[PDB]
RNA sequence: UAUAUAGGCGUCUGGGGGGAACGCGGGGAAGUGAAACAUCUCAGUACCCGUAGGAAGAGAAAACAAAAUGUGAUUCCGUG
RNA sequence: CUGCUGUGAAUCUGCCGGGACCACCCGGUAAGCCUGAAUACUUCCCAGUGACCGAUAGCGGAUUAGUACCGUGAGGGAAU
RNA sequence: UGGGGUGAUGGCGUGCCUUUUGAAGAAUGAGCCUGCGAGUCAGGGACAUGUCGCGAGGUUAACCCGGGUGGGGUAGCCGCAGCGAAAGCGAGUCUGAAUAGGGCGUAUCCACACAAGAGUGUGUGGUGUAGUGGUGUGUUCUGGACCCGAAGCGGAGUGA
RNA sequence: CUGUGGGUAGGGGUGAAAGGCCAAUCAAACUCCGUGAUAGCUGGUUCUCCCCGAAAUGCAUUUAGGUGCAGCGUCGCAUG
RNA sequence: AAGUCCAAGAGUGCGGCAGUGAGACGGCGGGGGAUAAGCUCCGUGCGUCGAGAGGGAAACAGCCCAGAUCGCCGGCUAAG
RNA sequence: AAAACACAGGUCCGUGCGAAGUCGCAAGACGAUGUAUACGGACUGACGCCUGCCCGGUAGCGAAAUUCCUUGUCGGGUAAGUUCCGACCUGCACGAAUGGCGUAACGACUUCUCAACUGUCUCAACCAUAGACUCGGCGAAAUUGCACUACGAGUAAAGAUGCUCGUUACGCGCGGCAGGACGAAAAGACCCCGGGACCUUCACUACAACUUGGUAUUGGUGC
RNA sequence: UCUGAUCGUAUUGGGCCUCUAACCUCGGACCGUAUAUCCGGUUCAGGGACAGUGCCUGGUGGGUAGUUUAACUGGGGCGGUUGCCUCCUAAAAUGUAACGGAGGCGCCCAAAGGUUCCCUCAACCUGGACGGCAAUCAGGUGUUGAGUGUAAGUGCACAAGGGAGCUUGACUGCGAGACGGACAUGUCGAGCAGGGACGAAAGUCGGGACUAGUGAUCCGGCACCUCUGAGUGGAAGGGG
């Protein structure tokens, strides 16, 4: 008389690592996914596990493309 | 076994360039393929030791 | 008594020039076939050590 | 037996033992630490044995060094 | 460098060491050798000292003290 | 304004310590008093915090001499630099077949240029960098190491 | 059954055998020494006040009543 | 953007020297339990006790009010 | 104190003799001033029984004494009768070709039934003595945080003399009882955790206890 | 000195059998010695080149010894579990426990990796001998369904799914910047060498749709190196 479960992977830590309106560098790391649940809008690459990455500086920008959440950079005005 | 870690050395240099497995079962022969020998500079056949 | 130096400490702890203990990394002395070059690369080379182990380490390394 | 030996007998000179520490030689633990434990440590310690001497071996380099115009009988101390 | 076991080198064109070897070499001449004084320690004796104790302290012991007492014994062991 | 006791009566009031989520606790320890009883010391030990001397220097260890605590004693140690596994330079170095691309270092801070907005660099000038020996206290190291306590282990002996 | 005198001694003795007995102690006697054994476990740790002031969580752990690191307490930096 | 303005005794980094790593209950969101436990395990810029006296809950760590620098033959209130 | 040990008897194994086996590093010793009718070790534990077609074959026997027997059914024994005693019982059984059954005698062994006996009891009464109790003398002890130390129902670390609200209670003794003071005593033996010890073993690793090479040691021939 | 037999002298290390001289005998006699089952010596007798005890060496070895024999755990044991990945619990960031609820694992793929290009049915009818719940098939729409190396979030007729060519992104070797997560782990822009695809057309695309498919350090290998080389003209004896 026993438990079959009690087994469970590590948490990954996934989710969006950047929100809306944040000021990123190129290479910074916006969401921790699997899949593409959001995917690479502009300045924004794909990472090899779906690891969205900010290609350019600039603030971070959440958009809708034919129907799918993209993360995009926005280009900040130089001061 | 069944997949063993074959080494892939080059011809011409003869190093032991690369480490990767392969399933002897559908590649019994020595696995010959074109890699990168960093002691000739340049692409070369390698093949399984 | 002098105080002995920790031998595996001096053997895997080195300081750089202003100071900074350095260490090497694991993960890279066998079963290398699966890891990626990249993650080798990662692996390879000194990092200097964390501040949490730096009071420790540096407690090996004096005495 | 061959005696040409072991033993026996007389005489003379010495040894027995004790001593707190130190010395030399030899035998040699386990508590303990390794947060277990056997390698290892404890430790060549405790203890034991034999032997001194006033102090105790070597000793007058099968020595070190490194191309130096090198040091040079032996022991202890400090560093390294 | 060294214990035991076995096997076992000539005479300086020798042998040994420099943490293999031709050797460029260097150093030294073991085993047959032996032999010196100059450093540790204090039972005991003398003269001293102390930001040491001062009678539940300081030696166990300022007093019968290794006594009384306990133990078969090794041994333990006061108080005053 | 004062100044000690004795306490009818009223209100309030659940010992101390340890250890616990929590004890007055019917959990532990203490009958009482007096005396004793527990973070101490060694070492140029190690890591951090005032003073002498510097000016890049600080110091001596053993030892010698002094009737002392004083004077000598440079051996060594630490600073003086770094990067490298080492060979190599020098604010450079290592990785690099690749004046291709990076880490660790050149105290720090100013100004002027050229590259840059991938966020700051590259040069140029200017201030010139501060460690070290005593003793400061707290931790720590090797010693029993704040103090007390096993059952048991070993050595040598004593006991029928 | 007993007196006297003997012998067997500790991982040993003796045991018509109970781990019984071996000096009121035995699944390894006692004494001294190693030794102030060791114990992540209990206990104790002594004057005062001023300022600040937790934790009982995470990860790891031959780990779970221990410990390392982190979290959370306690002077000087930068910060306004 | 301001507000906190004789700063929160704030946050951060580096060195302090730590202890803490047995938590408790109550409210909310849940798991296990029988949607029992003063049960157990989580979450909660939730509280309190721990480590918190004072008032109310008759008494009554965790509930409610309220955070004790000390005095006063003063006043106003909190929960009740 | 026994059903355990021992025992007389038995069987097996070892030992050909400074035997084997033991105490010792060894010498040496006991064995034993014994010699296979003797010593040592092992295991049984007087004494009696335990073979069926061939012990040439299925092959270990199939009877009996064999009581797990829960065997119920029935009885005997009590009014209700445990231990136990009988037949019927129980099917391939089931457990003993030598480990099972019997066994007179014996037993401070365990269990039961009788006769006798009784204060064991119905069910207790009385007597004496030693205490207890009283007086005189001497004079401790464990324990002890305290103290002018109630009860109820509550509350609380969940079982209260100490807290709450009530109830009761004049102060101090003496002789008794033993409900509580989670009474004293022994830092729970149980349980868990940490450590230890000793014991076992096809746990690990060692060591004590035997073979191989060459030393001691080695000459030829017939080979 | 070979293409190179062949016999002979001494040495030679084993095995059988031997006698004696080492060695052995608690067998006898004698002696030291008056005393003596000691001891030693002499001698005879017997083992008698036979056996032996050191050194070395395998094997057996609870006979003895030192030790180990985990933790979690609604006490402990028993049972179960222990690392990684996925989901829910988990209270819409992250994270979050239980011996809570479910599963996976720890591989596999050289063509299931790279690149370039292209696609296209989940179900009714008519049917399609056999061949209905199915063929090779043909049409329509089912509107993005459907199904799709291995469980959630993704990927669709913008295909991460399905086919094809290349010849080996099978993209490897040197990798500023950033980062996400204590060590460990994880992401990629980008620069250089060399290549692979696509080329006209661009100059573009760093193992697998992504998260498991693993094990620190120590110690040892094995290949390569412009390192070291215990005095060296120098090498052998360690490192990268």
């Amino acid at each position: 008389s026993s438990s079959r479960n009690g087994r469970d992977s590590a948490a990954q830590r996934l989710g969006v690592k950047r929100f809306g309106g944040q000021v990123v560098k190129a290479g910074e790391i916006l969401v921790r996914q699997r899949g593409t649940h959001f995917h690479p809008g502009v300045n924004v690459g794909r990472g090899g596990d779906d690891t969205l990455f900010a290609l350019a500086p600039g603030a971070v920008e959440f958009g809708a493309k034919r129907g799918r959440k993209t993360v995009n950079i926005v280009p900040v005005a130089r001061p | 076994d069944v997949r063993p870690k074959i080494t892939l050395a080059c011809e011409v240099c003869k190093h032991r360039n690369y480490i990767t497995k392969k399933n002897r079962r559908n590649d019994p022969d020595r696995l010959e393929i074109k890699k990168f020998c960093p002691n000739c500079g340049t692409h070369q056949p390698h093949k399984e030791s | 008594p002098k105080a002995k130096t920790h031998s595996g400490a001096s053997k895997r702890f080195r300081r750089t020039g202003t100071g900074k203990i350095v260490r090497q990394k694991a993960n890279r002395r066998h079963l290398l076939e699966h890891k990626p070059t990249k993650r080798t690369r990662r692996l390879d080379g000194r990092t200097t050590v964390s501040a949490a182990d730096n009071s420790r380490i540096n407690k090996l390394l004096n005495g």
